[PDB]
């Protein structure tokens, strides 16, 4: 059993919280976290980006907070990945289109 | 990019159940049973697999597969490592049909493996490029 | 100051676990609940309908979709906060929300 | 439909913070803060106000009891404020209960409470002195009546 969850909140506020969790049988070995569009995880961003990522220190655990949300945010390809000794799994979304649903 | 995540301390035997250590002369072998690693995972901007470093927990040393050959820097494993490949960074993929194997992919030099090697009596650490070789298959205890 | 969000999950699983959290400045009387459809509190539904709620004793309640139907999917879902003031809702169709 | 969730020890008092008590006679009443029961314990004045999930939500749907007796439940059958045998029960498949008030903020006043009654909209639990005593009654609703405002203080 491998897998990798967002959940994602019904509605924009001041403050949006994205949870990604993993679920892997590799318990010593699995981490999740976000790459924001094709290739920058939240430490490559610039300061003030309106990013923010936490990492919970097997089921990991990576919530990705954005504020002072733009429309580049809102439509920006959000990926959240599972890393163990197997392949990496992804799962994504573009919030716009949960909120405009 | 890569960037440190969490660490864990590890005891790595090869396929004859030997278990990795460091001897007098900082040469990586294995024997039947200095031997306690710590193995640190890394976030990856471009997802391939587990990107790891190995070093000596009882530090700096770190694994390195510098020039294609094995090697023990004086250094610890970094926060961070911009750029998509190091000589310290080995992917770690468990074996196909041995979810409790392993087999570690120098990032810098693909198609490079971990290996154990005998050579005379002894048993050592070494970088090789025969499917289902048992000789880069290992055991990670945490 | 007061808010009710629901988490939803981007896709469906085999277990669907919906979030439903409250935001009250009243923080000794506040709690959230689900209810089913128009009326229906889950402990209303008829028996083994694979719908149950998780109350967390901020205020959560967590509803779990199993075996899930189309008219599970297509159900308007309501998160209720309750306090001293008005009860504040928010609601969700599953459908839509993985369908987009 | 009412469903019970969560219950909490509290203490009720009105605005001149005479603290809501149950008498020998089985009575709620109010008394001085100043003589109010000081065991720590205060077997005679800690309620257990019971919060309710609530099929039609109206508001904060709960009941008063006594939380050092065995089952003595605040009840408005019949217009009349009494102390009912029994206790907060897991449910009750109704819309309107004789058990039930809905606490609400004060307009303008979120740090006090009025309850209602689910059984008799527009009646609400209010201090009122009689000779002597001062008794907990249902009263109809005037803006600004302050003998229906209390504090409802957690254990």
């Amino acid at each position: 059993t491998r897998s990798v969850n967002i959940h994602v909140p019904v509605k924009e506020t001041s403050k949006v919280v994205l949870e990604c969790r993993g679920d892997s049988y590799f318990r010593h070995f699995s981490y999740v976290y976000w790459i924001i569009g094709k290739n920058k995880t939240v430490d490559q961003l610039p300061p003030n980006s309106g990013y923010r990522e936490r990492i919970y220190l097997n089921r990991p655990r990576a919530d990705l907070i954005l504020t002072n949300i733009t429309d580049e945010m809102r439509n920006e390809k959000l990926t959240c990945v599972l890393i163990d000794p197997k392949d990496p799994l992804k799962e994504s979304v573009i919030l716009s289109k949960i909120w405009n649903s | 990019y890569f960037g440190k995540l969490e660490s864990k301390l590890s005891v790595i035997r090869n396929l004859n159940d030997q278990v990795l250590f460091i001897d007098q002369g900082n040469r990586p072998l294995f024997e039947d049973m200095r031997t306690i690693f710590i193995i640190s995972m890394y976030k990856d901007s471009q997802p391939r697999g587990m990107a790891v470093t190995i070093s000596v927990a009882s530090a700096a040393s770190t694994l390195s597969s510098e020039n294609k050959i094995i090697s023990f820097k004086e250094m610890n494993p970094p926060d961070n490592i911009k750029d998509t490949k190091s000589d310290i960074i080995f992917f770690q993929r468990s074996v196909p049909g041995h979810d409790n194997k392993m087999q570690f992919e120098s990032s810098s030099y693909e198609g490079y493996f971990l290996a154990s090697e005998k050579e005379r009596d002894l048993f050592k650490l070494i970088l090789k490029k025969e499917l289902g070789d048992r000789s880069i298959m290992f055991t990670v205890q945490n």
